[PDB]
């Protein structure tokens, strides 16, 4: 099924020809366009008062990265390198070795936040919910070096955003 | 835990610290070295061993689907404690 | 002259007497699934992953061990063959631990890759799994024996190639365990080769533990210089570092084994 | 909060005039909102 | 029917097979192979001399009316003598069908430009020359389209390194952007992902 | 009946005598196909479909009812396709695409996967 | 929604429409940002019997292309029947 | 004549002007060529998915859909019915996102700035639908071979209904500013006229074909997903100029609301990705309890699923025209070749023809009416 | 049968000048044409079917900032696949590269007999199953 | 049979050499315009030396098809320069004014690193 957008024959009776002459001479349809912008002047603007107000987000938002812990304080990551294999941008670099107690843990865990495309595949791939993308989106830096995160930065983000990262995972894990 | 080498520089939980004559220490002049003060190797050692009454126990890290894959830990050996390969919680059998 | 004609999916192939169904399929480029069969160890026929249908035969035969008879038509892709593999793979994964992320074999596991290609895509095992005690057989081979699939490759290698009858099966039924029974170190000059033949993460390399995943290593084919045998090796590197040394096949020099010093 | 305001303006934060030793009377910043309130202020939840 | 398997359209598979023979009979001088895939796509493989005849026939014939060139691209297969493979995707609006026409060339053999048949092939052939180095004879205006001016090589060839041979940089001594040999602070890590177990026996090749 | 005011397609003018133009073009096509060898598949097929369309032009004087038979869109689109068919027939004589295959491809030219 | 009645009339007149019925600013008529937990269903393959993968393996049913003509009287045909002519919409034929 | 260098997506026009008239227009592209098609050869099929969000970065989920349809075709698997309805739902929301950008930035370029701000307050509300399903405002990567990543969050369909209940009024406000405006008409009427036969021979698609009366739309001639279970009308132009194409896009926005009203009422229950763990990853609650599910999660995210060898050309009716990928598989986990057919690549190549006998200021109108984004032209 | 004029060129195909490769990476590189060895950790043989062409490994050093693995070799990740050995040598010769070719190593056939495990008078008898 | 190959423009080296000289004349006449138009700091002598060096690199070719491609690419390169599609940076990429001289002898290469 199709419809025509601009297939019309204007009427040629003197009533209609004089209407179009009035529009041409009296600028009637241009003034009608001024009435549409006059109405907006008297509406409430959609602007929010950032930074005192913030735009709404959801529990699924993908922001700054963070490495999480178990409730005991043990790191969740067991250096399986699934996030490093799936990362479409190759932004994750991992080195691991047995820990002093024999556990499988990382010695290097860097995310180049300038290669990362903030896609979330790393948290989908992770089998222990170690690497997540948190809700923070306000971490712009003054240098390129501050955006090459290492394991210490990522563990500091996790200890900094656990209160809010845990709540978001609680509100979305049933959809995963 | 967090310790400082004989130059004032903190040592990370991986054991990393610049030698006394490493030029790479200049990056911390006027700035700081980021170290996490919550060493996980120490914290996991503070967890008491769980006393269970069966040969085989299962661990999912707590939280069901929010934990880690469910593994089963054998407890026959009475000289050591069965440790979880994912989360580090230790388990022992009830005196038999 | 003395060759006999058999068929693989209808294609004719000429094979010598005593050739197995598994070896007949190789000649046409078909590799039957396997866990317990190794071409350099004796035949065992216990994993049952090589079951294949023979046309007109009600009962599936073990390809690794069944000699091929004249005129047989081997159906390597029939529904009966495909159901046989899914059934065996289902049993093989029933008691297996969910250790793939923490298992050093992940990414190069013959149990993972034959589950993706020949097994089913989901589980219907609602019971509790079986866990077993870990043996300590030395400073080279790390044993996490909950992952063992009772294939007996290590038993046959330690006995027939290394000439050390220190590994065996203790127990019976679902409690059958592979090990030394007593606390004994498996220290032979060829001991490290049980890491390779073991298809699962039960036997892994202790020096290499947790250091890399197979997909990220670059493979450089080189020659061992630790002795005068000139064994062919593969040097696994990653980001400019040497991660491990694996044997490289050479029928005339070292086959697929290397000594512990080389490894 | 003021639930008669249109969505997006119904929650706001009046920042503190001092935080961690920094004078924030004029120099407020969006990163001064702690995580517990960061979830409520961005409407990721209805529970303060 | 299985909920997870793509359903088969046998009616359209028979129509496309019949038209493939139709084209194979009307133009025997060029057609080398005709085939229809399990998802109902028809490929006509031709000798490169038959580009203008075959394409004009498909555009103008009354039972073809393939009046739209959906796409024109190339594939590099280094193991063939004629590594490059020129693929023409055509759309018929009269018969609501699509046909694919494939030919071949190498580094030094040119392929007759199809701008006379489909005017859309102008830029599509500038991109094949720019990215693969195939030369098209009698092209009205052939030159690089996507790559940088003075760029050396053909990036989409299989033997061209992913990161190239030169990288740009601003140098304050000469007060201009310069080009220097490529150095990477982190090398592109190479992953060997292929499994050593065969996946699709239906496509197995004879030994 | 009543001549259409427009064809809907831009640049495709209305033809006031569709039947006359079609018989001229189909007859021209059949004349040109006479120069192609009889064994040629292009001649046998092109004549078969050309006659069917010509046999339908000399069976229905109603333009609106002729379109429903030809199933080629508006009658101005049929004429344009007839012109394209004629232009191809003249071009096929020069090409002669009924001769044997010029050259078979290399051994593995069309083998995929490699 | 806080506009006085005079301003509502002025904006409604200038735009020639009743804007108060369709506001571009969202109010309480939006979903609550905290929702009850879901319980999502499972697909047709979640069964404990009659569910062998070889009977629902889509990838293994794909075949290599069929060669209808390889170099190594009969009625003419087209790629498919000619496309059926479209009909005008009875909802709104002309805009 | 006079040769000028206009430009600083980012484009470079090398125009030859005889006073006020354009004699030849010579677009220079590649200012945003990034080697997407070569990079995809080093990625798995899942890793290549985010690359399609970034080709036409105004119609993100339609690019994802075309790639998924191509991979699903080579896999020989079928997404479940609910996933298809979701894809059509967000395919039509994505059409609104693109048409707002196309119409309003087109108007902004020719001096009409106000409608851009009105309709970008509706895009900001449609970006909230993207963010609530995927977590990213623009590059969702939500549509994947096999279906969609996650199911809709509870309450999202009520908010889609509230939005669509008011969007018709917003289009009327747009039309009150442009459709009958004599200044807007003088900038678009009889500008860039393309004949039907030239449109086909130059490889045009979408409103470029339909603005000139050609009755073609892949959603109706070659339907995909569940587009054959929705009722909508295809707008058709008569003059073939910029003004007729402008009306086609504005009417298509109204028909998207018509389709969206049906995807909300006809949404079925069920799963949202193919129940085949060898293609789509298992649920996280079963990857942590079943051995088979853990092996398949491990392999799908490290190696990826192998696609049977073959080559397909799959196309969809993207908002900008026919968008398609010629995807070649060698039987491994990584595509051997992925040519991306961007509709704006053929349209831009026709700028030289469409600009014959027009003023320099009509080139801006012509480029706007082709709806060109140089992420997909350059790739 | 081709109605197009052809010519005769008796010289070996050499495209080194029309490929854009810097001369450093044509003359000083050593291509290696080989069939990859089976990964010894697995029994599958599907990665030992096609010929490969890799180049000589060069220096990888440590990035001073992060410790990453830097490289100045543009060909470090280049791997080409060929159906036959001749196709591989043909491609290296016309690009001017110097190559070493290693012949395929197929595992020789073996005599497997399950009955030998229970021999009456031979050492093939196995002490366990 | 085997050596029968379709040509591009030339049928033998004599025809190909004609195109090479024509291209050389076109480049030689153009260098003064490029130096003035792009405000390059090189001299016309340096520019014409660079053209000669580029031509002499490909003086060992004896395949007419390879020569035709070299001329076809050269003509495109000249077009980008005459029409000022190139910028001052692209023209100055033939001179490598910022790359430090790489060592040529064995001892110099032995000290710096491992590359031969
Ligand atoms: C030109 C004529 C302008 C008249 C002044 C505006 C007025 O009195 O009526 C506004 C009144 C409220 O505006 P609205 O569009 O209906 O909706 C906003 C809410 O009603 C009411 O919104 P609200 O609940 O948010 O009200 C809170 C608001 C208080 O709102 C007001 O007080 C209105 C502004 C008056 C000041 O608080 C403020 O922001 C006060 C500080 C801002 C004052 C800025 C204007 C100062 C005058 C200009 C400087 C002169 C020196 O609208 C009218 O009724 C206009 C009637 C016609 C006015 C002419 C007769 C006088
Ligand atoms: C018995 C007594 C007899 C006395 C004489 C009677 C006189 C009768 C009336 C005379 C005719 C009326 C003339 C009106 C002016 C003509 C305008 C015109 O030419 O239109 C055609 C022109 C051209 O129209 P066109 O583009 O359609 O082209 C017409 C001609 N063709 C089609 C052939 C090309 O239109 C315009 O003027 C464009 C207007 C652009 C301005 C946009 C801003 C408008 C915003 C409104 C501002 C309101 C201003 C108020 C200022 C107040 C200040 C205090
Ligand atoms: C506080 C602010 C108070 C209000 C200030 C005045 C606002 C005026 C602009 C808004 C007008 C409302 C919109 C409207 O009604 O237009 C529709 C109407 C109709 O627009 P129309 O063009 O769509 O009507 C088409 C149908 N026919 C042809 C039959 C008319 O606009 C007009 O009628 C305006 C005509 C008078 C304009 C005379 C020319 C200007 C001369 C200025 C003096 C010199
Ligand atoms: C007085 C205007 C109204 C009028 O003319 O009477 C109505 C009558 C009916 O209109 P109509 O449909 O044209 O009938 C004839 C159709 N064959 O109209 C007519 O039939 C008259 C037919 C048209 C002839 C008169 C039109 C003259 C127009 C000249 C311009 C007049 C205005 C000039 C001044 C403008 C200043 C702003
Ligand atoms: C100063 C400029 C004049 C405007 C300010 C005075 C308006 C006073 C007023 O009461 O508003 C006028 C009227 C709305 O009056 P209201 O009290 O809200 O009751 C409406 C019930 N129909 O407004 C209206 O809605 C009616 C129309 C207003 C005049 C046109
Ligand atoms: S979000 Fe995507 S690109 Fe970023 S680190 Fe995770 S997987 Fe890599
Ligand atoms: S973050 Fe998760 S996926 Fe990545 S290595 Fe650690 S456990 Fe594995
Ligand atoms: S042996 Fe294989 S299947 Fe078992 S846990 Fe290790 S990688 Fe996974
Ligand atoms: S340890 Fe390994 S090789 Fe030995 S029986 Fe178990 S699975 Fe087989
Ligand atoms: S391989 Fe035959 S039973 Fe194990
Ligand atoms: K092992
Ligand atoms: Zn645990």
């Amino acid at each position: 099924t199709y419809k025509y957008v601009n297939l019309r024959e204007p009427s040629m009776d003197m009533k209609s020809v004089t209407d179009r002459a009035a529009q041409t001479l009296l600028w009637t349809e241009l003034i009608r366009g001024l009435g549409m912008t006059l109405s907006y002047l008297f509406r409430e603007p959609a602007t929010i008062n950032y930074p005192f107000e913030k735009g709404p987000l959801s529990p699924r938002f993908r922001g700054e990265h963070a490495l999480r812990r178990y409730p005991s304080g043990e790191e969740r990551c067991i250096a399986c390198k699934l996030c490093e294999a799936v990362c479409p941008a190759q932004a994750i670099t991992i080195e691991a070795e047995p820990r002093a107690d024999g556990s499988r843990r990382t010695t290097r865990y860097d995310i180049d936040m300038t290669k990362c495309i903030y896609c979330g595949f790393c948290q989908e791939a992770c089998p222990v919910d170690a690497i997540v993308e948190g809700p923070n989106f306000e971490f712009s830096t003054e240098t390129h070096e501050e955006l090459l995160y290492n394991k210490e930065k990522l563990l500091n983000n996790g200890d900094k955003w656990e209160a809010e990262i845990a709540a978001n995972i609680q509100a979305d894990y049933l959809y995963r | 835990g967090v310790r400082t080498s004989p130059t004032g520089e903190k040592v990370t939980h991986t054991g990393q610290v610049y030698d006394d004559g490493d030029y790479r220490k200049v990056r911390f002049v006027g700035r700081q070295k980021e170290v996490n003060e919550n060493f996980a190797i120490d914290l996991i050692a503070e967890q008491p061993v769980s006393q269970v009454g069966s040969r085989v126990i299962s661990c999912d890290g707590g939280g069901g689907a929010l934990g880690h894959p469910r593994v089963y830990i054998n407890l026959d050996k009475e000289t050591k404690t069965g440790t979880c390969g994912y989360c580090g919680l230790q388990f022992r059998q009830q005196h038999h | 002259s003395n060759l006999i004609e058999v068929f693989v999916d209808g294609q004719s192939v000429m094979v010598e007497p005593g050739t197995t169904v598994l070896q007949a399929c190789e000649k046409v480029g078909m590799q039957i699934p396997r866990f317990c069969y190794h071409e350099r160890l004796s035949v065992a026929g216990n994993c049952r992953m090589c079951l294949v249908e023979i046309e007109k035969a009600p009962k599936v035969v073990a390809a690794c061990a069944m000699p091929v008879m004249k005129g047989w038509n081997i159906l390597t892709n029939s529904e009966k063959t495909k159901k046989a593999r899914e059934g065996v793979m289902e049993f093989l994964l029933a008691n297996h631990p969910l250790d793939c992320p923490i298992c050093d074999q992940g990414g190069e596991c013959d149990l993972q890759d034959q589950s993706m290609m020949f097994g089913s895509d989901r589980s219907r095992f609602l019971e509790g799994k079986r866990a077993v005690e870990d043996k300590n057989i030395g400073p080279l081979v790390k044993t996490i024996m909950t992952r063992c699939i009772q294939c007996t490759r290590c038993i046959r290698f330690a006995s027939e190639i290394a000439g050390v009858d220190d590994l065996g099966t203790t127990g019976r039924g679902n409690d059958m365990q592979v090990g030394t029974y007593i606390e004994k170190m498996f220290m032979s000059e060829l001991s490290g080769n049980i890491i390779d033949i073991c298809p699962v993460g039960a036997l892994t390399s202790k020096p290499y533990a947790f250091t890399a995943r197979p997909w990220e290593t670059r493979k450089t084919e080189s020659i061992d210089v630790m002795d005068a045998v000139g064994s062919n090796i593969v040097v696994s590197t990653r980001t400019g570092e040497v991660m491990r040394i694996l044997p490289r096949m050479h029928e005339d020099i070292n086959e697929e084994w290397i000594s512990d010093k080389t490894r | 909060e003021d639930n008669k305001q249109f969505f997006g303006r119904h929650r706001w934060v009046i920042y503190t005039t001092e935080m961690n030793g920094k004078n924030t009377f004029w120099d407020v910043d969006g990163s001064m909102v702690p995580p517990e309130w960061h979830r409520w202020l961005h409407c990721m939840t209805d529970d303060p | 029917t299985r909920p997870t398997v793509r359903p088969r359209n046998d009616v359209a598979h028979k129509q496309l097979s019949a038209f493939g023979e139709y084209v194979a009979e009307i133009l025997p001088k060029y057609v080398q192979q005709v085939q229809v895939s399990c998802f109902n796509e028809l490929e006509i493989c031709i000798h490169p001399d038959g580009v203008i005849p075959v394409l004009t026939f498909l555009r103008d014939h009354s039972n073809a009316q393939f009046k739209s060139l959906a796409d024109l691209t190339a594939v590099d297969i280094p193991t063939r003598q004629n590594r490059f493979e020129i693929v023409y995707n055509l759309l018929s609006l009269r018969f609501n069908s699509r046909i694919r026409v494939k030919t071949y060339t190498d580094e030094l053999t040119p392929i007759e430009s199809s701008v006379p048949v489909y005017k859309a092939a102008n830029w599509y052939e500038r991109e094949i020359w720019d990215m693969f180095g195939v030369f098209f004879a009698n092209h009205p205006d052939l030159r690089r389209i996507l790559t940088d001016y003075g760029f050396e090589g053909h990036p989409f060839r299989k033997d061209f390194p992913l990161s190239g041979y030169v990288e740009l940089r601003y140098d304050d001594e000469v007060k201009r952007v310069v080009a220097e040999p490529v150095e990477l602070a982190q090398e592109f890590r190479k992953f060997d992902l292929n499994s050593p177990w065969e996946a699709f026996p239906a496509y197995r090749q004879p030994p | 009946g009543l001549l259409k005011k427009t064809t809907g397609l831009v640049g495709l003018a209305v033809c006031e005598t569709p039947h006359e133009r079609l018989k001229i073009l189909y007859t021209k096509i059949l004349d040109v196909l006479g120069h192609i060898p009889k064994n040629a598949a292009y001649r046998k097929y092109t004549e078969q479909i050309t006659n069917e369309k010509l046999s339908m032009v000399k069976a229905e004087p109603d333009v609106k009812k002729l379109e429903e038979r030809l199933q080629g869109g508006q009658i101005e689109e049929v004429i344009l396709q007839a012109e394209n068919e004629l232009s191809l027939a003249r071009k096929m004589i020069q090409w002669k695409p009924w001769e044997p295959l010029v050259e078979e491809p290399p051994a593995s030219q069309w083998k995929w996967p490699i | 929604a806080s506009a006085t009645r005079f301003i509502q009339w002025l904006r409604n007149w200038a735009s020639g429409r009743d804007l108060q019925a369709k506001l571009q600013l969202r109010y309480q008529e939006i979903s609550k940002r905290t929702q009850p937990p879901p319980k999502l269903p499972v697909g047709p393959s979640h069964k404990l019997s009659n569910n062998y993968y070889c009977t629902r393996d889509g990838r293994r049913e794909a075949m290599p292309p069929s060669i209808v003509m390889s170099s190594q009287e009969k009625k003419a045909v087209s790629p498919a029947p000619p496309i059926k002519r479209w009909e005008l919409s009875q909802d709104e034929p002309y805009l | 004549n006079l040769t000028l260098n206009f430009g600083p997506g980012v484009l470079r026009l090398v125009m030859e002007l005889s006073g006020e008239m354009v004699r030849k227009c010579d677009p220079h592209i590649g200012l945003l060529h990034r080697g997407t098609e070569k990079l995809i050869e080093y990625k798995t099929y899942l890793q290549a998915l985010p690359y399609f969000d970034r080709l036409d970065y105004v119609s993100m989920m339609c690019n994802e859909q075309a790639y998924s349809l191509a991979v699903e075709k080579l896999l020989n698997i079928r997404p479940p019915p609910r996933a298809q309805w979701i894809r059509v739902l967000f395919g039509e929301i994505t059409r609104l996102l693109n048409h707002i950008m196309a119409v309003t930035t087109h108007a902004l370029d020719i001096g009409a700035m106000t409608p851009f701000f009105w309709m970008f307050e509706e895009r900001e509300k449609m970006f909230e639908f993207y963010e609530r399903v995927s977590g990213a405002r623009m590059h969702a990567a939500y549509v994947r071979p096999g279906g969609v990543h996650q199911d809709l969050p509870l309450g999202l369909m009520d908010d889609i209904y509230e939005f669509s209940k008011n969007f018709s009024l917003r289009i009327d406000e747009l039309e009150e500013m442009l459709t009958n405006n004599r200044i807007w008409r003088n900038r678009t009427v009889d500008i860039g006229i393309v004949t039907a036969e030239d449109a086909l021979n130059y490889g045009f698609s979408g409103v470029m074909l339909r603005g000139s009366g050609i009755q073609w739309d892949l959603r109706k001639t070659q339907p995909y997903d569940v587009y054959d279970q929705v009722e909508f009308d295809v707008p058709i132009g008569s003059r073939g100029d910029c003004y007729d194409r402008y009306l086609c896009r504005v009417e298509e926005m109204r028909q998207s609301i018509r389709i969206i009203s049906q995807c909300l009422n006809k949404m079925p229950p069920g799963e949202i990705k193919v129940d085949d763990a060898k293609v789509s990853p298992p649920k996280r609650a079963e990857m942590k309890t079943s051995m088979e599910s853990l092996i398949h999660h491990f392999k799908l995210y490290t190696e990826g699923y192998q696609v049977p060898p073959g080559a397909t050309y799959t196309a969809i009716e993207a908002p900008k025209g026919e968008f398609g990928v010629y995807l070649v598989s060698d039987g491994s986990s990584r595509p051997y070749r992925c040519k991306i057919k961007a509709p704006g690549f053929a349209h831009l190549a026709g700028l030289d023809k469409m600009s014959k006998g027009h003023m320099l200021a009509d080139v801006v109108a012509i480029i706007g009416t082709q709806d060109i984004v140089f992420g997909e032209v350059d790739r | 049968t081709r109605d197009t004029q052809l010519i005769t060129v008796d010289e070996k195909l050499d495209i080194t000048t029309i490929t854009g490769v810097p001369e450093e990476h044509i003359k000083t590189r050593k291509a290696r044409i080989f069939v990859p060895a089976r990964n010894n950790m697995q029994s599958g043989v599907n990665n030992t079917k096609k010929w490969k062409m890799e180049f000589d490994t060069r220096e990888r050093w440590e990035n001073p900032l992060m410790g990453w693995a830097s490289t100045a070799d543009p060909l470090s990740n280049l791997v080409l696949t060929f159906s036959t050995k001749e196709d591989a040598v043909a491609f290296a010769e016309k690009n001017g590269w110097s190559y070493d070719v290693e012949e395929r190593k197929v595992p020789k056939p073996k005599s497997k007999s399950y009955g030998a495990n229970f021999s009456w008078n031979k050492r093939t008898r196995v002490s366990t199953k | 049979a085997s050596t029968s190959v379709k040509p591009i423009f030339s049928r033998d080296m004599n025809e190909a050499k004609r195109r090479v000289r024509e291209l050389y004349r076109a480049w030689y006449r153009e260098v003064p315009n490029t130096v003035h138009l792009f405000q390059l700091d090189i001299s016309v002598k340096q520019g014409r030396d660079k053209v000669r060096e580029m031509f002499k690199k490909n003086a060992h070719i004896t395949d007419p098809r390879v020569v035709d491609l070299l001329v076809i690419k050269g003509k495109m390169e000249l077009e980008e320069t005459i029409k000022v599609w190139k910028q001052r940076t692209h023209v100055m990429r033939f001179f490598h004014e910022t790359e430090a001289p790489r060592p040529k002898d064995f001892l110099s290469k032995f000290y710096v690193g491992h590359d031969p």
